[PDB]
């Protein structure tokens, strides 16, 4: 079947959620919502269009009318910033999803972000490589430039780049790779990983010294 | 004992018509009820026993139906020799009792009557006593207005008619009014006029003959 | 709306649900009407409900909400509506649902599971709809299901996943009928858990498919049977094997025009006890066309023979022994055939015969002789109906055989001979003889000598000769309790006619001549032929034409209950004539020509009656003829029909139609 | 070839014996019921009642219960009908019928000819005929008609013919009328194409069964009085 | 209450037949009130429907059209378990299964698999390379001192990193792994932990890699 | 359980008439029809009539139509026959007979009447000892009933005690006209001179009950 | 009117054979058939009704049977207690007409020898001026047996009368009772009387006399 989800709603935390569901006279049929983090397992949090299954809190609630099935969350907290899926079972089909709906909970006042370079280990050069390891902890929003530079001289050339995800505690983070020679290592005066966030940049620094 | 009684009492139906005569008995006769058919004059004849069943010789178009104390005659297609007295029977105790009977006739078309008027023969007039007969000859319906006239002047109580049979095939009646005088009033008259009023007749016909010019 | 604690508002064309009922209901019936919706809203203060019909309206749809509204809902009838589409909201929280009736709703395929929380439904219709197949779930769900109804679709095959989902319940009928199937797929049959009854009737299936159908039928658990009008032209002893591992014992197969009964068609059948094979065409059943049948206590044969061909003389006929192996067949009704006859060996076998119905089995019956009933010697045989058969002879000892005999039904036949008394020779059992309608019987005195226990007697319409008997032809018939006599016309009966029955407590005579036998001018005086009666309860003398009665006819009539003396010519009643009927309750005079009715007269009559009945009179409306009446009639408890209706004067002129209930007695 | 035939029209007067016949051929006369019905002019069939030739066993209507005799004769196969003194109300037509026992019913297929029988105060009178014709010269139109009037006689029936019941179709007997007198009087016409002048003789015969009398004329105009 | 244990091989080269198993635990594989089934996540967040299976009478299984032929669920009564088979894999049936559990009436998923990944590549399954991550010359005041573990080179994906084999939850933090330019990945996972206990206290990481039947335990030698 | 009971015996005059009584007891009389029938001595038996009780209805033997008149007192439960101009031909026994459940049955019969026309008027019995001259072992002795009219006589011994040993012949009519009947009885010697023996003769006619003691012994 | 031809005239049957009465009907009576058993004096008691049916307490000997107008009554193995007249009757039409009779005595295989005894005159009886002598035969078999009476040795012819009883129920004897009547004067006239018993019971001839005045 053909089952139409909104792509991406935001809400301020604390206030009324609403989620819809689309499809040709939907109101027939029994909807079903599940609840998706990022590196869990979905989990049912709807069956039987209203019911709250064991373990669910009472914020969330639910109905299906008409062509549209709509979820209904008050009182959002920073938690229950997730991924959404509807789901009825009807024809052999046995089962039809949606698109799917992506929450977004705002502030959550902004943050420091912790910048952490690790140099690397001495077996990495035993094995004759090297790369350099930018780790970003604790910061909103998650928007970052993080630039790597050679003394003077900008370097992009062999950089890896993760895009930044969120942490247990709703903060961001991300890693990066610099993948260098040992001799480019010992060649260079200083290398500097400096990560611009809203416009400040925070820097750490390494050198053939060490 | 039990009372057996028709509907209706007399109808007329042209030939080709379907008709239904219904018998009604006073109390339960059961299944047991037979359709007998009269002809004027002649012996009945018996057309259904046992309510449904269809005799032998018997033409095909007549059926019959019903039960308890409502009974059923049909014809499916009437004939020009189909008209007759029908009468049902009770069978279910020994003491038979007929209805009174229903009169068929047929719906013909209006059809006009041929007129002869007949003086007195002189064999007759010796005797002392006269009789001018007045003859209508194939017509339809019955409904026939016969007026006689004794010199332009309306008789009246001293005719007396008679009406025949409905034809075996065509089915038109025919009229015969007698007219009795004495032999004192035969001489005594010049004009015997006679006058026929019909629905078949847009003005009376009036055939006459005077008394010694004919 | 009629409130009786049931709630009617049928025939109203309702196109909205009443507000004004009371909340005492409990059952609403809403038949015949133009709902097109049925909000929730409208049933909120009805919460009582325990049953609802809405049956032939324009209902579209159903609100889930609705079913939360009746938690008390048991039987709910949704026949002859709009409602062609079903969900899973539907009929969900209605899970109290016991009834579910969904007939002639052109329901074309039912989508899910709308019957998953209807585990307490028990019976469920689908009748005279559209649906092409029989799957209604895709889970086990409705244990609780005992009759599924499916009659008049388009069904055209029964499949084991389509079937399966009553694996845990226990359905005692499946009704398939009117179905046009034409392939069972195997093991569908056993994905029921429990299937007692199947109904396959109107399908078109053939020897060869019932065949296949008998084998899916094996090692089941099923008792009832239907294969009414399935066109089962001819049987085998292939047609029903896979029968042979059931405990079948009802088995219906009507209305197949079966021409031909193969040798050992049923032997699979041991079990069987009842056979429907009425209505077929059979020409030729051979021997061991019965064969194995051993336990069949009831067999339907009517009309089960081919007609008599009357150019061809093709007659139906049934070889010897042919009932033989039936030892427990205690009830036979081959009424309405074309028999040619009854042959030596015909009825052999059957130990255990208690009724035997033969009305109208046989061409011609003409002559019973005494060797036409000799194959049931050995039956047990209480009750013989020989009814149509167009007897016209009964010779001596024809009924030697049955000697058990205790019902003997000889009416309506053209029986028209001597009774010498030896044509009842054997039958010491007997109870009741039916002879009424027949042409003639002439009474000796020896007519009914030889059975003595008769109780009941009909002689209804039969002319009887020498009933005026002077030793009355009815003497030894000590034991008779009911007499029938009427529609005889008879003229003329004696004195000592009913002498020796003692015993008589109901007595026919109407619709006969009896009226100058009452009248003061007939020679000898009347005839009191009410003699001696003093067990006589009901007497029936209406049509009779009496215009007398004399004073002393109902003097031995003390435990009379009911007389009924109307449709006579019956006027003016002498004194002290009904002195005598202290226990009668009943009074039967209407239709007479009663002017008078004086207290000298119905005084004792009127003393303990509850039924009253002189409906068609002539009263006269005076005091001296009518005041003890009306005084009467305003203060008894006796029931009269029609009191103020038909109880109209003719005389005087100033009170003719005038009702009797509204005469002044004031003046008198 | 069933046939059932029944005795002549009878003429008496009130008190007198009368004894009309009704005897069958053809058929097994002992082995069906054989019943007698009335039939007054212009009403409808009555039961008499009925007998079995074999034994003579009589059930009369209870309406003749005693006002009639049925009997029977098994040798002659003729059954018998009669009054002992006869009335002025038993004027009426009488059948007899053959009872077969059918459809569980007895019904009568098989009836008489039918007797007449005139019981009145009034003594026989042998009819007189005087026939009928147009003038002379009356007659140019398609077809003529010719009568004969059996006029002045009592009682009825008379039986009429043309040319010794040679002709047929063309004729018409009417109905009798009764004259004030308590005489009868019937016409009876005949009609036929323009050669009604002098190209054929057209005679009728009346028979009067009663008074025994049979009486022919031809049927002419004559010119001149 | 039922849990399921869902495995499988994380590499299946194309044109080949992918196999996975699902034991379930709590609950019985044949009979009614619960049925099973197969659902996988293509990444890009695409939730896709394989399968399912229950059991009224026969064995009743039920598949999309987007596995066509290829896909194939198989019972098995006798060691309580569920198994899926898909013949013939290109690079997009590279997903993340998870094994489900459908609950009746209307069919809602209660319980879900942990979920396995599988991969599409053809390659070989190289063995990933954990070095300790320490500073070399620690000497603050500082009242946090961070040490980590890092992984180097590995196919395919993913790795779980412990800490003190599951003593040590808080304050861990384990970072997403990124894809170098020689087509290998590459991943971090650091803590944080107090000054005052560095030589005093030991701290020793976990790493699990499932294709490539490897699991290197290391310790972290604290630098005076 | 039920009796139809008539008379002895009863002797008439030639020309004369006689009524014979059949009372009936056992039942209720006004049930079943009381049949009558004629037998002569060695001849057959001719069926005389039947009778109804209750209203006195008749059907006659057209040979007894003008012999046998019957009647019946219903309240005093007898059913009575009149036989008129009563010839020798007449004289005869008379039964009176019922039916049984069976009408076709003659169950109950009564003893019987024996009508006797002689006009020779009534002589009682002269009874008369019979004893041996003679012991041996069985003894016998006798009483001798002679000149009496007309039959029966009936003859006991001991007042109905003696019962078996004893032959009472038949009698047989004298050239004189009077009946004579013969009785004896077989005893023990042992038994002659201890008991007693007494003989007991019974003319109905006659109203005679004559003892006779046999002596001797 | 009915008749009925009873057949044989009379019959003589040993115990424990089969006999058989015959009736013919003159015309057709069904099966309305009585036989009756007589036994001299008292009225007669029904044996067989219905032609076929067995009167309730009639011994199982006793069997009737019936074809067209013959109706035959058929005893197995008589027994000495069934002897006495059987008389035939029909039920069927008025007036009811009964058969001639057929009287039935016994046999045996034995002779049995007459105990003779002799009775003289009583003292009573002369006084009537009447003298008769008995002579009585007790119990015996045949009935053939001659008395013949002695008057001073003189046979006596015609004033001699025979009475013989009916058969007995137990051991078919019969008993005859043969008196001698002579008035006083031809009495006292002789002096020994005496009566001779021949009979194939006894050996020879028995007489036993007395003599006037010894008694
Ligand atoms: C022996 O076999 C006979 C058949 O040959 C049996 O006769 C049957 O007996 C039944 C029961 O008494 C009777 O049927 C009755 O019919 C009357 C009247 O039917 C009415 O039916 C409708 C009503 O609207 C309409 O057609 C008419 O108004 C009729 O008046 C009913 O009142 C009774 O309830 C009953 O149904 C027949 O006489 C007959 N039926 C058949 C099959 O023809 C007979 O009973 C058998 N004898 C015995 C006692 O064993
Ligand atoms: C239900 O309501 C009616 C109407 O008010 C009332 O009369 C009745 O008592 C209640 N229940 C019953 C049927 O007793």
């Amino acid at each position: 079947s053909v089952l139409t989800q909104p792509p991406s709603v935001s809400v301020a935390p604390g206030q009324t959620a609403r989620i819809s569901c689309s499809g040709d006279n939907i109101g027939s049929y029994y909807v079903h919502w599940y609840q998706q983090k990022p590196g869990q397992a979905p989990v049912l949090v709807i069956y039987e269009d209203s019911e709250r299954p064991s373990g669910i809190p009472e914020r969330f609630s639910g109905s299906n009318s008409g062509n549209t099935a709509t979820l209904t969350i008050s009182g959002t907290q920073a938690e229950d910033e997730a991924d959404y899926y509807c789901s009825s079972y009807d024809d052999p089909n046995f089962q039809v999803f949606g698109g799917g709906t992506k929450l977004t909970v705002l502030g959550q006042p902004k943050a420091a972000p912790s910048v952490t370079l690790f140099p690397p280990s001495s077996e990495e050069l035993q094995a004759n490589k090297a790369t350099l390891v930018c780790l970003i902890s604790d910061f909103y929003p998650g928007a970052v430039t993080v630039a790597w530079k050679a003394d003077s001289s900008p370097v992009k050339a062999g950089v890896e780049t993760t895009t930044p995800s969120k942490q247990s505690n709703n903060k961001y983070a991300a890693s990066s790779y610099l993948s260098l020679t040992p001799e480019q290592w010992k060649s260079h005066r200083s290398y500097s990983c400096q990560v611009t966030h809203e416009g400040s940049t925070v820097e750490k620094t390494v050198a053939p010294t060490e | 004992d039990i009372q057996m009684t028709q509907s209706p009492s007399s109808l007329s139906a042209s030939v080709g018509d379907r008709v239904t005569i219904t018998c009604r008995a006073s109390q339960s006769i059961g299944l047991y009820l037979a359709w007998y058919q009269q002809k004027p004059g002649k012996a009945p004849k018996l057309l259904i026993y046992a309510a449904s069943s269809l005799q032998s010789g018997v033409p095909s178009r007549f059926s019959g139906s019903g039960s308890g104390t409502d009974f059923t005659l049909t014809i499916s297609s009437l004939q020009p020799e189909d008209f007759a007295t029908y009468y049902c029977q009770q069978g279910n105790t020994l003491s038979y009792t007929f209805g009174q009977g229903t009169k068929v006739e047929i719906k013909r078309t209006v059809a006009a009557p041929s007129v002869f008027i007949f003086p007195p023969s002189d064999e007759q007039l010796k005797s002392g006593t006269a009789s001018v007969v007045c003859l209508l000859n194939n017509f339809y319906p019955r409904e026939a207005k016969v007026q006689w006239k004794v010199d332009n002047a309306l008789q009246s109580g001293n005719s007396q008619e008679s009406v025949t049979e409905q034809d075996s095939k065509d089915s038109t009646y025919s009229l015969s009014s007698t007219l009795t005088l004495s032999k004192a009033d035969y001489e005594k008259h010049k004009v015997y006029a006679c006058e026929v009023t019909h629905q078949g007749l847009s003005s009376p016909v009036t055939k006459s003959f005077n008394r010694g010019e004919c | 709306t009629v409130s009786h604690e049931v709630a009617d508002c049928s025939h109203l064309k309702l196109t909205q649900v009443p507000d004004d009922l009371p909340t005492n209901i409990t059952v609403l019936n809403l038949t015949h009407n133009q709902l097109r919706r049925l909000p929730a809203a409208n049933f909120t203060r009805y919460s009582q409900l325990t049953s609802l019909d809405v049956g032939f309206n324009t209902i579209s749809k159903l609100e889930p909400e609705l079913c939360q509204k009746l938690p008390m809902l048991k039987v709910l009838n949704l026949q002859h509506n709009e409602l062609s589409q079903l969900s899973d909201k539907t009929f969900a929280f209605c899970t109290n649902l016991t009834e579910l009736h969904l007939m002639s709703n052109s329901i074309q395929k039912i989508k899910n599971n709308p019957f998953v929380k209807q585990k307490n439904l028990i019976t469920l219709d689908l009748s005279h709809n559209g649906l092409s197949s029989t799957k209604l779930g895709t889970q086990v769900q409705l244990e609780n299901l005992q009759e599924l109804l499916l009659s008049n679709n388009k069904i055209q095959a029964l499949k084991s996943e389509e079937l399966d989902i009553f694996a845990n319940s226990s359905l005692k009928k499946l009704e398939l009928s009117s179905n046009q199937i034409k392939e069972f797929s195997p093991g569908c049959f056993h994905a029921i858990g429990r299937l007692f009854g199947l109904f396959l009737n109107n399908v078109q299936l053939g020897p060869s498919l019932t065949e296949k159908l008998c084998l899916e039928l094996a090692n089941t658990s099923i008792r009832n049977l239907s294969l009414s009008n399935s066109q089962l032209s001819t049987t085998s002893n292939t047609t029903f094997l896979g029968l042979k591992w059931t405990n079948l014992t009802m088995l219906d197969l009507s209305y197949n025009n079966l021409n031909v009964v193969g040798n050992d068609s049923f032997a699979w059948l041991p079990q069987l006890e009842y056979f429907f094979l009425e209505y077929n065409n059979i020409q030729h059943l051979f021997s061991h066309s019965l064969h194995g049948l051993f336990n069949v206590r009831y067999l339907n044969l009517k009309r089960s023979f081919t007609k008599q061909s009357i150019s061809l003389a093709s007659l139906p006929k049934i070889d010897d022994f042919s009932f033989q192996w039936l030892k427990c067949l205690e009830h036979l009704n081959m009424e309405d055939n074309d028999i040619p006859g009854i042959k030596s060996n015909m009825f052999t076998g059957l130990i255990n015969l208690k009724y035997l119905s033969l009305s109208n089995s046989f061409t011609s019956l003409r002559t019973l002789t005494n060797e036409t009933f000799v194959s049931l010697a050995h039956s047990p045989l209480h009750i013989l109906n020989l009814t149509k058969n167009k007897i016209s002879k009964i010779e001596s000892d024809a009924f030697s055989w049955l000697g058990h005999l205790e019902v003997l039904d000889l009416g309506l036949n053209e029986i028209g001979q001597e009774l010498t008394g030896q044509e009842w020779r054997g039958l010491e059992n007997i109870f009741e003889i039916y002879l009424s309608y027949n042409k003639y019987l002439q009474l000796t005195r020896n007519s009914f000598a030889l059975v003595p226990s008769l109780q009941r007697l009909m002689l209804r319409r039969v002319a009887l000769k020498n009933v005026d008997s002077s030793p009355s032809p009815f003497q030894p018939l000590r034991n008779l309790t009911i007499l029938d006599l009427s529609n005889n016309n008879i003229a003329n009966i004696n004195d000592d006619m009913l002498e020796g029955l003692e015993k008589l407590e109901i007595l026919d005579l109407q619709h006969n001549n009896l009226a100058r036998l009452w009248k003061h001018a007939n020679p000898g005086g009347p005839i009191y032929f009410l003699k001696g009666l003093s067990h006589l309860h009901i007497l029936n003398l209406e049509s009779n034409g009496f215009d007398e009665i004399p004073v002393e006819v109902f003097k031995d009539l003390f435990e009379l209950k009911i007389i009924d003396l109307g449709l006579n010519n019956l006027n003016t009643l002498p004194a002290s004539v009904f002195n005598n009927q202290v226990s009668l309750k009943s009074l039967n005079l209407q239709k007479n020509l009663i002017t008078s009715v004086e207290k000298k007269v119905f005084g004792p009559a009127f003393r303990n009656l509850t039924e009253l009945d002189m409906r068609f009179n002539p009263f006269d409306c005076t005091c001296e003829s009518i005041a003890w009446f009306v005084n009467w009639i305003n203060e008894t408890h006796t029931n009269i029909p029609e009191l103020s209706s038909h109880y109209l004067c003719n005389t005087p002129p100033h009170y003719h139609g005038f009702p009797v209930r509204l005469f002044d007695t004031s003046s008198c | 070839e069933v046939q059932l035939v029944q005795s002549g029209a009878e003429v008496k007067k009130p008190g007198e014996s009368l004894k009309i016949s009704c005897k069958g051929s053809g058929y097994s006369f002992t082995n069906y019921w054989v019943g007698w019905v009335r039939q007054m002019p212009g009403k409808g069939l009555e039961w008499m009642g009925f007998i079995d030739p074999s034994d003579s066993y009589t059930n009369y209507a209870p309406s003749f219960q005693g006002q009639v005799t049925i009997s029977a004769d098994k040798s002659i196969s003729t059954a018998y009908l009669q009054w002992s003194s006869l009335k002025a109300s038993d004027t009426a037509m009488y059948y007899c019928a053959r009872e077969l026992y059918q459809g569980y019913m007895d019904t009568f297929d098989s009836w008489g000819q039918g007797t007449l029988v005139t019981v009145s105060s009034a003594s026989t009178k042998g009819p007189s005929v005087f026939p009928l014709a147009p003038c002379s010269r009356s007659t140019s139109e398609s077809t003529a008609a010719l009568g004969c009037l059996v006029k002045d006689y009592f009682p009825e029936p008379v039986t009429v013919s043309w040319n010794s019941g040679a002709l047929t179709s063309g004729v018409h007997t009417f109905p009798a009328v009764l004259q004030s007198s308590g005489l009868y009087s019937l016409s009876s016409v005949v009609t036929v194409p323009s050669s009604s002048l002098g190209t054929k003789t057209y005679t009728c015969n009346v028979d009067h069964k009663p008074s025994n009398t049979k009486v022919d004329k031809r049927v002419h105009h004559h010119h001149h009085h």
